RNA sequence: GAGACCGAUAGCGCACAAGUAGAGUGAUCGAAAGAUGAAAAGCACUUUGAAAAGAGGGUUAAAUAGCACGUGAAAUUGUUGAAAGGGAAGCGCUUGUGACCAGACUUGCGCCCGGCGGAUCAUCCGGUGUUCUCACCGGUGCACUCCGCCGGGCUCAGGCCAG
RNA sequence: GGGACCGAGGACCGCGCUCUGCAAGGAUGCUGGCGUAAUGGUCACCAGCGACCCGUCUUGAAACACGGACCAAGGAGUCAA
RNA sequence: CGCGGGGUUAAGGUGCCGGAGUGGACGCUCAUCAGACUGGCGCUCAAGCGUCCCACCCAUACCCCGCCCUCAGGGUAGAAACGAUGCCCUGAGGAGUAGGCGGCCGUGGAGGUCAGUGACGAAGCCUAGGGCGUGAGCCCGGGUCGAACGGCCUCUAGUGCAGAUCUUGGUGGUAGUAGCAAAUAUCUAGCGAAACCACAGACCCGCACGUAGACGUAUAAGAAUAGGCUCCGGCCUCGUAUCCUAGCAGGCGAUUCCUCCGCCGGCCUCGAAGUGGCCGUCGGUAAUUCGCGUAUUGCAAAGACACGCGCGGGAUCAAAUCAGAUUUC
RNA sequence: AAACUUUCAACAACGGAUCUCUUGGUUCUGGCAUCGAUGAAGAACGCAGCGAAAUGCGAUAAGUAAUGUGAAUUGCAGAAUUCCGUGAAUCAUCGAAUCUUU
């Protein structure tokens, strides 16, 4: 956890509703986590204030960042943005997004999913929906998302 | 509590290292201190104009009275010297960091030398002792500024 | 009402440490006190403006010796049986879990000590709260 | 075959290339030097370049364990941040300023009603072990007594500092 | 009459008195304040006062002299009769 | 001469440095380097000298209280409300080289024990963290780390370092200096020691923050001190004076006054190190009298806006240093 | 202003202390008695695919024979070499041999 002040060259957020970039959620547990993060925010973002909240899942670690952006023309020494699995993003060649951090940098890792409000509040045999154990990360290529 | 100033993103920086390099530690340290904080192309031109003789390197801490010319007027130091080999090693590490930034996907026209550190390497056991060094430089991109949007009313 | 006992106010005659003479100048000299043995050593002769030496007049009151600012005395515990020895001395002693005690044994000690009414100085050790 | 021995500046000069490397015409003199990881799985491949070198990337539980390898002190050095100074610095006592850190008593008991459930309650029954008169089980029920739990009501006791 | 500093002890016992209880073998009573901080600590700096460089040796005493670039490890009243 | 708090003194002092009297009575002394119960500044009806009187300042000294230790005296069993090697009461004392005695801390290993800690993390190390002890030291937190370790009662010793022109290893200033020398006549590349060493001689984007001592911090000739002021009546030891001083940290509406203050323009004034007067505009204005609100802050101890000082980049003028590079409000 | 000097903190160096380990040393105790003209101790030169060191061996040269065990050796390369066999092995035992120059 680092507050916005700690980040060098940072900004102050406004009251606009941000837009969500929930990236790389494939597992049903990951879909549940993505939906749980999605319901916390309003569905319609105020696009006048270009503010983006990013929750990017990589190898079970959810990196949370918050930026403000601007769609600018590329400086003539910048390269065109490379697309995923194939270069030359079609349509935005020469157009690039400038980003400035306005929010905290944090890292999350889903540890437990419970039916009710914590362990005291979940009652039946379906009390805990999911529990993280270290033995599930015994292999470095096994991810729960 | 107090939170330390977090590091810049690894997608916005490029690091180069050189270890157990056979150049003098003091001259390399002074050369690295001269180019510290500059833009990348300016440092390229300065080191290439100190490899072939036009421009001077001032010495402040490890300063030996060798030359006193007008080339130290721009630095305010009356003692100025021209190390050559340290310039070649710094040039090699600078193009190494340029290749690293090009491979990573950074704009190479807005690269600035965030930090350059010269540490002492183990001494060469041959009473005459050699003084090798380690060099660790980190280039970053120029800080980008985004214009805000006006707040909405409620 | 649960605190330490009623005790006389804790008075420390000196809060600073007695540093060894010339130990701030030499890195080979630790700051632990060594009595100067030289004849002309002005610390030993007690000249004005020099270091004081430790004396028995600096001693603490016997009713508040070994006592923490809370009023309890520290009692080092390594297991649950050790905190059980403070059943009848909950107001005079506080539990200090040893540095080499594992996390689960620390949880056992903290839980029992709370039930016995014994304060734990290092209860914020390698444990955390789960809801 | 052993030891109240020594544990890599120790113990034989020598835990390892040790009477070796090396010195002296010769007789002779004579070192320093142990530890990756459980397993080499000892870093493929892409990309700088001429390096006993890097950046990505990979193996591994871990590579800030990469044959400079367990841990990794101090002297001494570099980068960043803060403060002070230019006719010495350093120390003792006492406030102040700035920054950082901690977090004070661990904060309780007793009475009065109503409901519920257990018992050491029932001169209830049966069983077990005993120090043979004390404990422990199983089954009955709430007339009395005693414990708890829940909902209300009240009183009291509480750590430190000022006037 | 005004002011300062202090409150050691911890059931009763004693000497007493102005004796329904008291100023008589050591402070209680009332009110207020205290947890996004009462109160501490560490580092750096400034400020007021103070302060000859350590060990050894000689001399009535000084004064000279000797040793001290720094750090780590080793390092000297032992064992027998 | 234990560690503290308060009070009072000794010797010595009370012009400043310097805490405390420019204290009081009586005389003397002007010295072209007086004199000081002077150190410097400095002092002359003293801050010098002689006597006398009063008040004041502060030592680890004296007195009262608290606390530590030591010594001494007393009490304690058909046992105690604490290991009789324990506890309780009382009094006095506290410098210290060579030297003597006692207690206690720490290190390696051994026997016993803690049914001790530990891969859910031992030992070690680092640490602008928290405690305990007079102290040697000990305990805990945070980080690193990866296989052993600790307390207690006894036993045992190759058991505690600041120094020995100490041993071994590592690392410095000198110093990128002297010099290019064995090994590996100047300037500039590359290489590179040794002696010695206790310490020293105007805009555009983004970001950030708001007093060596104010509380009425008001007051202008000079000149003399065997005289000055003045209204020409007179006045003077006395600045123990003059102005100003009311309202929610100071509101509203009146009644009522043209009195005061403040801001801007005109007329002039101020140079010595720069300012005030007059007029005019506007705003406030208890000299007098009221109706409203001031409370539970309960007996003294984090919102918005505006204005500034700054930065990190961009280009805007005017210049400087070395058309083209850097820098400056 | 900037530069330099000093102190503190984080990180990165230098260096190899501390901790833990140990196919080593050291001291004690017990059984036993065995070098050489049938050529000893010692010195030298050679022998392997890659052998730098160490070790083993001697032109039968990292060894031959005999016995025993029973399926390897091993860093890389090679074997049509051996697996119900008188038979692998950088194996052990060891009574037969070979044993260059000194």
């Amino acid at each position: 956890y680092a507050p916005g002040k700690a980040i060098p060259g940072h900004g102050r957020a406004t009251n606009h509703y941000p837009e969500l970039l929930l990236n790389n959620f494939k597992t049903p547990l990951g879909l549940l986590a993505a939906k749980s993060m999605h319901i916390l925010f309003p569905s319609k973002p105020e696009l006048a204030g270009r503010q983006v909240v990013t929750l990017h899942n990589q190898r079970d670690y959810i990196f949370f960042r918050r930026h403000r952006y601007v769609f600018r023309e590329a400086r003539p020494t910048e390269k065109n943005v490379v697309g995923a699995d194939g270069k030359e993003m079609e349509g935005v060649k020469g157009i690039r997004a400038g980003l400035q951090e306005i929010g905290p940098r944090m890292t999350l890792k889903l540890r437990r999913v419970d039916k009710g409000v914590g362990r005291a509040g979940s009652e039946g045999p379906d009390a805990v929906k999911w529990e993280w154990k270290a033995k599930m990360e015994k292999k470095r290529t096994r991810f729960n998302l | 509590v107090r939170y330390a100033a977090t590091e810049i993103a690894p997608t916005k920086s490029a690091r180069a290292r050189g270890s157990y390099l056979r150049v003098s530690f003091k001259n390399t340290r002074e050369t690295a201190q001269a180019i510290n904080g500059w833009k990348l192309q300016r440092a390229l031109t300065f080191l290439q104009n100190v490899i072939d003789k036009k421009e001077a390197v001032p010495m402040r801490r490890y300063a030996g009275s060798t030359g006193r010319t007008a080339q130290g007027k721009q630095w305010g130091v009356s003692r100025a010297r021209w190390p050559v080999k340290s310039a070649q090693f710094l040039i090699g590490l600078l193009k190494n960091a340029e290749a690293n930034a090009d491979a990573k996907g950074l704009d190479t026209g807005n690269l600035i030398i965030k930090h350059i550190q010269v540490n002492q390497a183990p001494k060469q056991r041959r009473p005459y002792m050699s003084n090798p060094c380690h060099i660790e430089l980190i280039l970053t991109e120029a800080e980008e500024t985004v214009q805000k949007s006006e707040a909405v009313v409620r | 009402m649960v605190a330490a006992k009623k005790h006389v106010p804790i008075v420390k005659k000196r809060t600073k440490r007695f540093m060894r003479h010339q130990s701030d100048r030499f890195k080979c000299l630790d700051s632990a006190w060594r009595k100067p043995k030289g004849i002309d050593n002005r610390v030993r002769r007690r000249f004005k403006g020099n270091l004081a030496m430790p004396s028995i007049g600096y001693g603490s009151n016997k009713k508040t010796k070994h006592m923490m600012p809370s009023g309890h005395k520290a009692f080092l515990v390594h297991n649950v049986k050790d905190v059980e020895l403070l059943l009848m001395h909950n107001r005079t002693y506080a539990a200090e879990i040893a540095h080499n005690v594992s996390s689960r044994k620390r949880i056992d000690i903290i839980t029992r000590a709370k039930q016995l009414g014994v304060k734990v100085t290092n209860a914020k050790a390698k444990v955390t709260t789960e809801v």
